């Protein structure tokens, strides 16, 4: 049961969320978005091994949001079988 | 950032003070030169903000007080569970709950009160109860007195633990300011931590213990040989026998094909004919979804990390054209004055209590609850009363905040400033609306009664005469009855049964719910409710808005929150303090609640409750005369107030006789209140003077110089006695009537 | 210790215990003499 | 200080006082603005030491009997998983040289004696070597720090010969072995809660058959 709908959806959503974080397309730990635009990065003080300052919080928050958006886009499975 | 900073051992646990009353107030600690001292002592005990000037100490004090409150609540729960264990017939009640009266209190045979232990069935004698615990204890599958016993023990343990925690946190490790004043993490937790995980763990306890044992009992088994709860989780094969899907461990959940669990988590709706209650599958799905919702909500605000919002970063953005600068700085007001928070929370809590009261009857959650009439009725009216009291308290403390801790120099705001800048317009327009509603909602009753007593029925306000139709309510009911067709396919029936579509649910020859039609009488009663609510709002809002300074007295605030008057000058200035505004509004809130609960009782006993025949003909408890006798006050006397007051008045020499006795004392106090509400003081002062003379003549004049109560305390004792009389009267009436007939 | 003594001598608690004792005496008399209407001693 | 998932609230108090500070604390518990009782950094090092030591002893002991039963000569009368030994009644039991409950309260009283005395030492260091103890008095003074008691009762062979460096090595070893034993214990217990067959038999399994990979099944059963 690997590589199927659930697998591909979850992995692509979480990987694109993490990339949006690490490349500057997500308002992660050291980036707070205003009313409109996003690129307002400011520091929190959570130096970690990541070269772009990614603590063990944003790398978890982005994952949680990716999994939520995945579950939501997949459990609208009204066109790929209501039971898998 | 945010840390665990606290302080060590401010105050020592020394009894040095208990022997010196009023240690907190400098004046009180001097000594009781007169008798008003011992009133003023109790009167300002809990008044923490008048004992210091810094918020740290009063915050510590309220932190300890909350523990005291929780200890009392735990002790009460323990007493309840104990009396259920050692003194109830709970097992016999579980045997068959159709026609066995829940009793959980026996009385000692000493002074002839043996009659109190009336016949309740099931080989038991005891004062019948209406608290409604038994439906809960059957929902949670207690089904054994050992469980009640051990639960009472654990509750006692938690009570002592909370009392300890209290003592320790005030005396030994007192929290500091930057802890209290840090609301971000508090919101974060209480959203995610307390409520969410609470509902989640309860969904646990329901899907793993309640659901199977309840389904077994519905199948019909003596609870003696019903398998114990833990023996439903240890050995899987039982639940396997019940639910095929449930024998698949955790694969169907993690692998996102949740539909397998569809059996025990579903979205049926409606009620369950086996017990009239809710399909426990539905309530489990509810609690679980709510848990998930609270957990995902809890992660809003930045606390220590770099993600999340800040409650200061949310308000100041909102600033519209008309109002101007918006909510700037409001964050500081609601973080630097406890009374503000107390008012806000009391208002929201009263509203939630009211909506709980409403949603209870129309959607009976528990099983075999919509057929124990008295329980449903008593629960609803109790919740209504609690909500009303909470709302009035909210208004009072809002006024107190307005007086003391409001100041534009440092606790500034540009929104409340505008609000206060045009108070007169608000109060004027609300007053006019109150007059309009009063006229067009009570004069209608007066006209109807008069045109009745004048032999002109065809000029009345009813369905058979000049007609007023509540069209919007019937519109909404039609929509709710046709919504499960297209809008909400995932449902099975309407959300409840009270919507104007479907069939009726009846268990044990009695009905529980069925459609509810609305007649012109409902229109009139709804407008009466609207009017009375508007008038109470008028009173309390005027008090709050004018607590600072009125166009009558220019510097009212300087005179303080609670003072009797400003002398008889300028034509008399009686009852100008916001405190007196609350004193007034209390009566009107009482009246609103009273008429609401009377309407509820009559409507239920005239259109829903009752018995069902073998063939299926319904004969309601009162005969269905609402839509034809609620439209005349004389009717209210005749059809409802007089008639349905029989069972309380013949109640002497029976089990219910206690309900009879109160029906007089309730009235009596009720009288008594007038003596304080009408008279003044100077008269009583002179009378006390002459009595002091009569005593002093015999060398008995006490050094605790007698003094007639101060004005404010007179009004307070009056209003308390009056509320007590009214509520006790309606209480005795309700209980006697419903538990006798029903 | 003496502080708790002076506290115990404060009228509320003293009154509560006194009234409890009196009520106990009365209810015990009523138990040992049910309905006790007249004075059937002299 | 090999930084693995650190933060700044960690470095507020984790300034290198514990032997071998690695810098791993996102939450920042023991911030010294207000010293929380039992959140004291001294108490934290004490706790990690004590926990890791207990975990070492437990991971040896819980696994010892059945394991030894494999190709050894401890009889099959005790060839039982640690989680089936009897501590977990829903798993197994055994007829012992007493009854279950009184045995438990008795061992609780003994461990209570030991740890109460140790705690009293913690509050007042050295203060056990005053009162009558039917002997044993001239030993329980310790080596000053309740963290490290020393004493020929607890220093028989004699190490850290004339040194603090040797003590630093031996001791790093202590923290590392404590953490490793913690991991192994937690893993054995999680397998036990999810596998249901026993650790040593799980090794019996994972020696030959690679395809096991029971994270794929995630089967949650007793
Ligand atoms: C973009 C793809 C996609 C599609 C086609 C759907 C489609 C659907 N969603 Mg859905 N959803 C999505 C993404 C999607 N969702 C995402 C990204 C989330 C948030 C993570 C959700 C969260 C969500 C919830 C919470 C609910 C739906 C529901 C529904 C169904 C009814 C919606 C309605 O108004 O009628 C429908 C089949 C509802 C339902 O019951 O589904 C059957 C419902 O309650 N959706
Ligand atoms: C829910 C009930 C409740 C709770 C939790 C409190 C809580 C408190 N009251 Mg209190 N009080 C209450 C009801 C309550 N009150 C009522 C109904 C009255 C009568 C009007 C009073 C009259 C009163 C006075 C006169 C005083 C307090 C005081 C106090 C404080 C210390 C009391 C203490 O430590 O005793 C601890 C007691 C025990 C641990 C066991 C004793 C049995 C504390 C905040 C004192 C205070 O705040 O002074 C600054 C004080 O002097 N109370
Ligand atoms: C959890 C909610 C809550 C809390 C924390 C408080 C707390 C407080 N209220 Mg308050 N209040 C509440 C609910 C609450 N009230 C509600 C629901 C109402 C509406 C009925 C009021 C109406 C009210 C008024 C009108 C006043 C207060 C006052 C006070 C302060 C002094 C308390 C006092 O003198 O009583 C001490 C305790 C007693 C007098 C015991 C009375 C017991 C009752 C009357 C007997 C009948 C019960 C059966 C204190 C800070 C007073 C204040 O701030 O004074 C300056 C004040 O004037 N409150
Ligand atoms: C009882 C469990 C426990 C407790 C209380 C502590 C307590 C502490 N650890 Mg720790 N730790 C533990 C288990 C524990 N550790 C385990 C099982 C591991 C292995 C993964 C680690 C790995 C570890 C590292 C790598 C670091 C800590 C550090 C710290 C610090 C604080 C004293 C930090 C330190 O060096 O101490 C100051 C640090 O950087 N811990
Ligand atoms: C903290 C260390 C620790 C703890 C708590 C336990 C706990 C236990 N061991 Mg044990 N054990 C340990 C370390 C430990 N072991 C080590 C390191 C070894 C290797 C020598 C053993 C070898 C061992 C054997 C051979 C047996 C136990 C047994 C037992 C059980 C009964 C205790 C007993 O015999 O009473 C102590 C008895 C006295 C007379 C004293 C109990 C679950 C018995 C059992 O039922 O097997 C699980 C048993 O027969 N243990
Ligand atoms: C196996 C790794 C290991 C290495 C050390 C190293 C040391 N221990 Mg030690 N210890 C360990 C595990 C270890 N401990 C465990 C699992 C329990 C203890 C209990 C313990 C005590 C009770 C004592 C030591 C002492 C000592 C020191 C001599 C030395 C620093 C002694 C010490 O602290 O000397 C100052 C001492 O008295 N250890
Ligand atoms: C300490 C190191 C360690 C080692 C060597 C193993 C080794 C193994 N684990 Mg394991 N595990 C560990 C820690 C460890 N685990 C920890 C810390 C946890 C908690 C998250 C788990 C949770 C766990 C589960 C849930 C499962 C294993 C399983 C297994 C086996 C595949 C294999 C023998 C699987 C198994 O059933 O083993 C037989 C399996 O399903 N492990
Ligand atoms: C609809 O109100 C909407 C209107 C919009 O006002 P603003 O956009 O200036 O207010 C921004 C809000 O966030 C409130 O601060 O509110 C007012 O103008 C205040 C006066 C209401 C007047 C109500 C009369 C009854
Ligand atoms: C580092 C860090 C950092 C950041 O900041 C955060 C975080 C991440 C959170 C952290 C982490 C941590 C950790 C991992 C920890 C771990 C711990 C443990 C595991 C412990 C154990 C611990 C453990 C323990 C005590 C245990 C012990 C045990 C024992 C003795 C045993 C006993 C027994 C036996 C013999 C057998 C029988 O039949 C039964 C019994 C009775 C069972
Ligand atoms: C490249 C690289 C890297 C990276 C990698 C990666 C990419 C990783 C990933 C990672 C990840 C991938 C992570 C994740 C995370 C996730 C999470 C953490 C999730 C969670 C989830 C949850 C918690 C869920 C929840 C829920 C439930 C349970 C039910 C209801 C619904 C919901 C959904 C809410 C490294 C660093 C190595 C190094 C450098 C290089
Ligand atoms: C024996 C005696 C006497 C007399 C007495 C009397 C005559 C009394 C009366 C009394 C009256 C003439 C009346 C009364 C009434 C009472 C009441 C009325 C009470 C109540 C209480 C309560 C406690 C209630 C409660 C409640 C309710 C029911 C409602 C709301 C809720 C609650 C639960 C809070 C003499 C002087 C010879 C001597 C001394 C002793």
């Amino acid at each position: 049961y690997i590589g199927s709908s659930t697998n591909l959806i979850m992995v692509t959503t979480t990987t694109l969320m993490l990339f949006a974080g690490r490349f500057g397309l997500a308002p992660s730990a050291n980036r707070k978005a205003t009313a409109g635009l996003k690129l307002e990065a400011r520091e929190s003080g959570l130096q970690t091994g990541d070269p772009a300052g990614f603590t063990l919080a944003d790398t978890l928050a982005c994952g949680a949001v990716g999994h939520i958006m995945g579950v939501g886009i997949v459990l609208g499975l009204k066109n790929t079988g209501v039971l898998d | 950032e945010v840390k665990i900073v606290v302080d060590r051992d401010p105050v020592k646990t020394s009894f040095e003070e208990w022997a010196r009353p009023g240690h907190f107030s400098r004046t009180l600690a001097k000594g009781p030169d007169t008798t008003t001292w011992i009133w003023n002592l109790h009167a300002d005990a809990h008044d923490f903000d008048s004992h210091t000037g810094d918020l740290e100490e009063i915050s510590r004090k309220v932190f300890s007080a909350h523990f005291g409150q929780l200890s009392i609540i735990f002790l009460w729960l323990s007493g309840m569970y104990f009396h259920g264990a050692r003194f109830s017939n709970y097992e016999a009640w579980l045997s068959d709950p159709t026609h066995i009266g829940p009793s959980a209190q026996v009385v000692w045979p000493i002074v002839g009160q043996e009659i109190l232990n009336g016949d309740v069935g099931g080989g038991f004698r005891g004062i019948q109860i209406t608290s409604g615990f038994f439906q809960l204890w059957r929902a949670s599958g207690i089904t054994s007195e050992l469980q009640l016993y051990c639960t009472a023990i654990g509750a006692l343990v938690f009570a002592a633990l909370m009392l300890f925690a209290g003592w320790f946190h005030y005396h030994k490790a007192a929290p500091k300011l930057a802890w209290f004043q840090d609301v971000e993490s508090m919101l974060n937790h209480h959203l995610a931590g307390l409520l969410g995980l609470g509902s989640l763990s309860w969904a646990g306890h329901q899907i793993h213990v309640s659901l199977p044992i309840n389904q077994f009992l519905d199948a019909g088994v003596d609870p003696k040989e019903i398998p114990l709860p833990h023996e439903f989780i240890l050995n899987r094969d039982l639940l396997a026998q019940l639910y095929p899907s449930f024998a698949e461990g955790a694969t169907p959940f993690f692998t996102l094909n949740w539909s397998k669990y569809a059996e025990f988590l579903t979205f049926r709706g409606g009620l369950d004919p086996v017990t009239g209650g809710l399909w426990l599958t539905d309530i489990a799905h509810h609690h679980l979804a709510i848990a998930i919702l609270f957990l995902i909500a809890g992660h809003m605000y930045r606390t220590n990390w770099g993600i999340g919002h800040g409650l200061k970063d949310i308000l100041e953005a909102h600033k519209g054209p008309f109002t101007g600068q918006g909510h700037k700085g409001l964050y500081e007001i609601l973080t630097t004055s406890w009374h503000a928070q107390l008012s806000l929370n009391l208002a929201m809590l009263g509203s939630t209590t009211i909506v709980v009261a409403h949603h209870m009857y129309s959607m009976p959650p528990y099983p075999y609850l919509a057929t124990d009439y008295g329980t449903q009725l008593s629960l609803f009216t109790h919740h209504m009363w609690i909500g009303g009291f909470l709302i009035v308290g909210a208004a009072a403390h809002a006024a107190i905040f307005m007086v003391r801790d409001y100041d534009p120099t440092t606790r500034y705001n540009d929104l409340l400033d505008r609000v206060l800048r045009h108070r007169d317009a608000i109060i004027s327009h609300l007053n006019w609306v109150c007059i309009f509603l009063g006229f067009h909602s009570f004069g209608l009753y007066i006209h109807n009664d008069t045109m009745s007593a004048l032999g002109r029925p065809q000029d009345m306000f009813s369905d058979t005469a000049i007609q007023l139709q509540p069209i919007f309510a019937q519109w909404v009911q039609n929509i709710h009855a046709t919504a499960p067709g297209v809008t909400a396919p995932g449902a099975t029936t309407s959300t409840s049964l009270t919507w104007g579509g479907g069939e009726l649910v009846a268990v044990g020859g009695k009905v529980a719910l069925l459609p509810i039609p609305l007649g012109t009488a409902d229109f009139l009663v709804h407008h009466i409710h609207a009017f009375t609510i508007h008038v109470t709002v008028l009173i309390l809002l005027k008090g709050v808005l004018f607590a600072r300074s009125s166009r009558l007295i220019p510097d009212k605030a300087n005179l303080g929150f609670r003072f009797p008057c400003d002398g008889p000058g300028r034509g008399g200035t009686c009852q100008v303090s916001a405190w007196d505004h609350v004193f007034l509004g209390l009566f009107w809130m009482y009246n609103a609640i009273s008429v609401v609960i009377f309407h509820f009782s009559w409507k239920m006993q005239s259109d829903v409750w009752g018995t069902i025949s073998d063939q299926g003909v319904v004969t309601h408890i009162t005969g269905g005369n609402f839509a034809q006798s609620s439209i005349t006050i004389n009717g209210w006397l005749r059809d409802f107030l007089w008639a349905q007051a029989s069972q309380v008045i013949q109640s002497y020499g029976s089990s219910l006789s206690a309900y009879g006795l109160f029906f007089l004392g309730a009235h009596f106090v009720w009288a008594f209140s007038l003596m304080f509400l009408f008279s003044g003081r100077g008269y009583w002062q002179e009378l006390i003077e002459s009595i002091v003379w009569a005593h002093n003549k015999l060398k008995v004049a006490p050094a605790t110089q007698p003094r007639a109560l101060s004005i404010i305390q007179g009004r307070a004792v009056g209003v308390t006695h009056y509320l007590l009389g009214g509520i006790a009267t309606t209480w005795a009436f309700f209980l006697a009537r419903i538990i006798a007939v029903g | 210790m003496r502080d708790i003594k002076t506290y115990l001598s404060v009228a509320p608690v003293l009154s509560t215990l006194w009234f409890g004792a009196l009520a106990g005496l009365l209810i015990e008399i009523n138990r040992l003499f049910p309905d006790a209407l007249s004075f059937p001693f002299f | 200080r090999q930084l693995w998932f650190a933060s700044k609230q960690s470095l507020t108090y984790l300034d290198g006082t514990l032997p071998g500070d690695f810098g791993f604390d996102p939450l920042g518990l023991s911030d010294p603005e207000g010293t929380g009782g039992f959140i004291e950094p001294r108490w934290l090092a004490y706790g990690e030491i004590f926990n890791g030591r207990t975990a070492m002893m437990g991971v040896v002991g819980m696994i010892a009997p059945e394991a030894l039963g494999k190709v050894g000569l401890v009889p099959p009368e005790t060839a039982i998983p640690w989680f089936q030994a009897g501590a977990i009644p829903p798993a197994g039991t055994y007829q012992y040289w007493a009854d279950p409950y009184t045995l438990f309260v008795f061992e609780m009283a003994l461990i209570g004696f030991a740890e109460h005395r140790r705690l009293q030492d913690w509050y007042n260091p050295g203060s056990m070597g005053k009162q009558y103890f039917l002997g044993l008095e001239k030993y329980l003074g310790g080596s000053g720090d309740p963290a490290y008691p020393g004493g020929p009762i607890f220093n028989p062979l004699g190490f850290g010969t004339k040194s603090e460096k040797e003590m630093k090595e031996l001791k790093l070893k202590e923290i590392k072995n404590g953490r490793l034993a913690m991991l192994a214990f937690l893993g054995m217990s999680l397998q036990a809660i999810f596998t249901g067959v026993g650790p040593f038999q799980n090794l019996l399994d994972h020696l030959s058959d690679p395809v096991n990979n029971n994270i794929l099944t995630s089967l949650k059963f007793h």
